[PDB]
């Protein structure tokens, strides 16, 4: 676990079969085209992620397929793969809970939400559910720390967060729900909880304050 | 004449006007709150007419750095050599404590794609690509889907808002990592490289993304310049302090009653900021410990300094810190301040990109040395190696980070080292 | 023109799916620019 | 004509634009500190010691890759440059293993040689070390990963000198791992050479495992026969054994590399 040596097994080898859908193929050569000619190699980051979208992880013969068709050297891919976190190099569940541990979300009681679902779903930090459904993992800074606690499901933020909001989303995950990103209090994204203190007069319109010539 | 105080500024001043997102933030929504109103008139007055009013307007970087932004905007304007000038958008926004440019791009995904524009018409170039955390996946969506309305309603693209300029915006996600945010470790990983600095004197300006000029601008920098532009650098100028001049987003998070994200006048007082937006600290203004007052690079500051520091670049390195994102962070009396500090050296130490020596092991070890003083199982002797272990890392690296994870050290040992050696005449003769 | 700035207007981001960002890409190449060139290739050609 | 005037120590030397402190240096017969600077290979500038002062600065640059300005002069000896090589030099052991006596390296070893001159003389580490697992890359080059510095010059060769983009860094920050991430074997016609580019024990010749130590061999310059280039060797004699073949530098031949077969 936590490795960056890749050693064969039957369920990750180059023989693992992968490849793009047609309808993949027609996304990776839109990526391709938004870079320069010549500089093909600029597009390994958003077609790794694509690679992983479709399958869920990487296995290595996703890896060397990314190479082939980009026509860069396959361990050039090894070591984006293994630098950037977000590529999953072993396989998750459907569900992967990112809890974040930093500072600013560690002073809100974040440790609270670790441990409630840590509880509910009966494992710890790094492992999986028995039916493959869960993975929980510790993350850093999420760029949500004014709505801390909170955490990351796939691409979904889920904020200020309760040791009970967040047995709640589990459930509605658990089971067939999908749960509405956002804030578990009362406020939207990120205003003063209990009333604006800005923003609240009117804006203005399409010409306030322009100078003399613009 | 000139100020003395700063703060309560009106939302007829502010420039984020949807910054809470109460209001439609596609293009029909963007354009009534005055949003590509009049581009065309700015692009026809050339690169040096915009380039002169983000210098009057004193505009400093806003991602960390602080460097005058119309003075480094400069260096792209020069003749071309045959090579493509591109514009890259720092919406990378790793520093933990900051949320800003989250909102920018989520409820103004117009005044950041006018930005490109403006900010792209200045420096001469080409296209702009906007490098957006790869976490924020809903937030680069609505950045996506109002670049799409720009490009129908011919704001961008072939012929930009009827100038006979052309220019493309591209959108590209990072894959999860905090080191992407320095300017050229966010060009390495447009290029499809490991996110690794690169070194200098071989500057963006001179060679950058692909090995072509660029510049690297974080998203309020690009944000706020069409503004600039159209109300005039006499009326930026107007705010904060003199070389402080300006609007500021800040980030008010941890110990306090209603953290939040809101625009304050450049200067405003750390006490009245926290009291007025953010409903004061838990407990009142007499739990506070501590305050992070630019992120978790700037070192903290306790209590004492924060009764009268303002928030400027200027008045906070005078108090040994910086005024970095403008993100806030409170800590209040029960909390655990080496803890706290601790933390945050294990997140540097996750961050290190690993290139260069010194925060390859010294970050890795400053976070065993944290780790000990935690539990006290440390002697206070190493309190100093500690200090002198954090200044063979400052100045010694390729980027900044490096830089960031020694000054949170310096500050805990500076302002706490009671605490410290506390910590370790506890654990002495408990286990004796 | 109703001044409702009580709600929040940014709920569209509930229904994008997991090739959204991409698709929204590939609706785009049709208004790019042609890209440069380097006159080769790859940097290994 | 356009060569412009920098100082060494004070010393006056004229160099041509673009060339780095550290070849300016060069010129006075000062050699600055390096790990992974490679005159035949590209700038990497993550070693860090080759921090030099440069007078009315107040921050070192690298001497590899910082090219030198009209008028600057470079403090080889300072206070501030010796105690930034210190600091670097106090990083890089750090983590380093105590295979002294038994690494090839021992006697013959950058590492070694630049600690007694330009490092400090004890250690204040009190923590663990890290540890990495080995790699296999073939039968000619031992790996022992615990020893490696990441300083890239085996990557930057293999990739510029070899033309095989196989050796590449998997991880990151402390974690981080020069290797080939999959099983792989480093077999190429020039391979042997990242024993020689390697300034550590890493990467060492399996052959030669464990037979002598360099302070007891005698250096015999001679040519080699294997192909008709006619590389210069150094040829590695102990009481009467033929112990290693050793590239000889010439400039206009094969300048510091070997081939397998004569290696
Ligand atoms: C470790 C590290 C992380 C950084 N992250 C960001 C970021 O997330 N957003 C940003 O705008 N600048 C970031 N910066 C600063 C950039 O390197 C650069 O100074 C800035 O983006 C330039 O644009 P500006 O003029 O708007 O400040 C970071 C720097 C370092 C060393
Ligand atoms: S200081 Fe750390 S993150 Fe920055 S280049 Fe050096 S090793 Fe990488
Ligand atoms: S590489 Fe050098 S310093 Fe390290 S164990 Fe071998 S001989 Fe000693
Ligand atoms: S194995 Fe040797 S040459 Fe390669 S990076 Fe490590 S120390 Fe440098
Ligand atoms: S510290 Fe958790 S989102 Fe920033
Ligand atoms: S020799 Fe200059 S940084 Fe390594
Ligand atoms: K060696």
């Amino acid at each position: 676990g936590a490795l960056f040596v890749h050693r064969d097994t039957p369920e990750n080898n180059p023989e693992t079969p992968f490849d793009f859908t047609p309808e993949n193929y027609k996304r990776i050569e839109a990526i391709v085209k938004n870079y320069p000619e010549g500089h093909k190699a600029a597009a390994v980051l958003p077609v790794l992620d694509l690679a992983q979208r479709q399958n869920g992880w990487l296995p290595i013969s996703a890896m060397n397929k990314v190479a082939e068709i980009l026509q860069v050297p396959p361990m050039r891919v090894y070591e984006v793969a293994t630098f950037y976190t977000m590529y999953n190099r072993k396989p998750v569940g459907k569900y992967h809970i990112q809890v974040c541990t930093t500072t600013p979300c560690m002073l809100r009681n974040s440790d609270s939400i670790l441990e409630a679902i840590q509880k509910k779903l009966g494992i710890k930090v790094g492992e999986t559910t028995p039916d493959k459904l869960f993975t929980l993992i510790e993350v850093e800074c999420l760029g949500a720390c004014v709505n801390a606690p909170m955490v990351q499901i796939n691409d979904n933020y889920y904020e200020d967060l309760t040791p009970k909001d967040i047995e709640e989303i589990i459930d509605e995950l658990k089971a067939g729900k999908i749960p509405k990103p956002g804030p578990r209090s009362g406020r939207f994204s990120c205003e003063p909880a209990g009333g604006l203190t800005s923003l609240t007069e009117p804006p203005k319109g399409p010409g306030f304050g322009v100078q003399a010539g613009l | 004449p000139k100020k003395t105080s700063f703060g309560s500024l009106k939302d007829e001043d502010r420039i984020f006007t949807n910054l809470y997102g109460r209001h439609d933030w596609r293009l029909k929504g963007a354009q009534s709150r005055g949003d590509w109103y009049k581009t065309k008139e700015i692009l026809l007055k050339g690169p040096d007419w915009i380039l002169g009013e983000v210098k009057t307007s004193g505009l400093r970087g806003r991602g960390g750095a602080g460097f005058p932004t119309g003075l480094k905007w400069s260096f792209m304007n020069k003749p071309s050599d045959g090579r493509p000038k591109y514009l890259v958008v720092n919406a990378d926004e790793g520093e933990p404590g900051t949320c800003k440019d989250r909102e920018i791009i989520r409820h103004d995904p117009h005044k950041l794609v006018e930005g490109c524009l403006v900010g792209g018409r200045a420096m001469g170039a080409r296209a702009a690509y906007i490098y957006i955390r790869g976490e924020f996946y809903n937030e680069a969506s609505n950045l996506q889907v109002a670049i799409r309305e720009a490009y129908e309603a011919g704001l961008i693209g072939k012929n930009a808002c009827g100038s006979g300029y052309d220019f493309d915006v591209f959108v590209v996600r990072g894959a999860g990592a905090y080191i992407c945010g320095e300017e050229t470790a966010l060009i390495e990983s447009i290029e499809g490289k490991q996110g690794k600095p690169r070194l200098k004197p071989p500057f963006p300006a001179d060679v950058g993304v692909f090995g072509c000029p660029t510049t690297v601008a974080n998203v309020e920098t690009v944000a706020v310049s069409p503004t600039i532009c159209r109300r005039g650098g006499a009326w930026f100028a107007s705010f904060g302090r003199e070389r402080n001049s300006g609007t500021k987003l800040f980030n008010i998070s941890g110990h306090v009653n209603n953290p939040c994200t809101v625009e304050e006048e450049m200067s405003v007082p750390l006490k009245e900021l926290i009291e007025k937006h953010a409903g004061g600290v838990t407990g009142g203004w007499d739990n506070l410990l501590a305050v992070i007052p630019g992120g978790s690079s700037t070192p903290l500051i306790p209590k004492s300094v924060c009764e009268t520091v303002l928030m400027d670049f200027d008045a906070l390195i005078q108090a040994q810190t910086g005024l970095g994102t403008a993100a806030v962070i409170v800590m209040d009396r029960s909390t655990d301040i080496v803890k706290a500090i601790a933390r945050l050296i294990e997140f540097y130490k996750h961050e290190s990109c690993g290139q260069c020596t010194p925060c390859r092991e010294g970050v890795d070890w400053m976070n065993k040395v944290m780790a000990r003083f935690v539990r006290g199982d440390a002697r206070p002797a190493e309190i100093d190696s500690l200090w002198e272990i954090s200044k063979q890392i400052e100045g010694h690296t390729i980027c900044a980070l490096g830089d960031g994870a020694a000054w949170p050290v310096q500050g805990l040992i500076r302002h706490f080292r009671p605490e410290l050696e506390e910590r370790m005449q506890q654990f002495a003769q408990q286990h004796q | 023109e109703p001044f409702d700035n009580t709600t929040y207007k940014n709920l569209q981001h509930h229904d994008y799916s997991t090739y959204t960002f991409l698709d929204l890409n590939l609706d785009l190449s049709k208004f790019r620019m042609p890209q440069p060139s380097s006159g080769r290739e790859s940097p290994r050609h | 004509s356009n060569l412009i005037e920098v100082f060494v120590d004070g010393q006056s030397v004229m160099v041509e634009p673009g060339t780095t402190v550290l070849q300016a240096c060069e010129k006075v017969g000062m050699q600055i500190p390096r790990f992974c600077y490679h005159e035949r290979l590209s700038v990497a500038g993550n070693c860090r010691m080759c921090l030099v002062e440069i007078e009315k600065a107040p921050k070192v640059v690298a001497a590899c890759a910082m090219p030198v300005m009209k008028g600057w002069n470079i403090l080889t000896n300072s206070e501030k440059t010796k105690k930034a090589r210190e600091g670097v030099m106090e990083f890089l052991l750090a983590n380093h293993p105590l295979d002294c006596p038994i690494c090839d390296q021992g006697g013959e070893c950058d590492l070694q040689d630049q600690s007694m001159m330009f490092g400090s003389d004890r250690s204040r580490f009190l923590e663990g070390k890290r540890a990495v697992e080995d790699k296999n890359i073939g039968p000619l080059v031992k790996t022992i990963m615990t020893r490696c510095i990441q300083c890239t010059r085996c990557i930057r060769f293999a990739s510029e000198i070899a033309g095989v983009d196989d050796l590449g860094t998997t991880g990151r920050g402390n974690d981080m791992q020069v290797g080939t991430y999959i099983e792989k074997m480093f077999m190429s016609e020039l391979s042997g050479n990242i024993i020689d580019i390697c300034p550590v024990g890493a990467l060492t010749s399996k052959p030669y495992a464990f037979t002598a130590r360099p302070w007891e061999t005698r250096k015999t310059e001679s040519i080699d026969v294997m192909d008709a280039v006619g590389s210069n060797i150094v040829v590695s004699t102990r009481t009467g054994e033929v112990m290693r073949i050793l590239p000889r530098m010439h400039e206009d031949i094969n300048e510091e590399w070997i081939s397998d077969k004569t290696r």
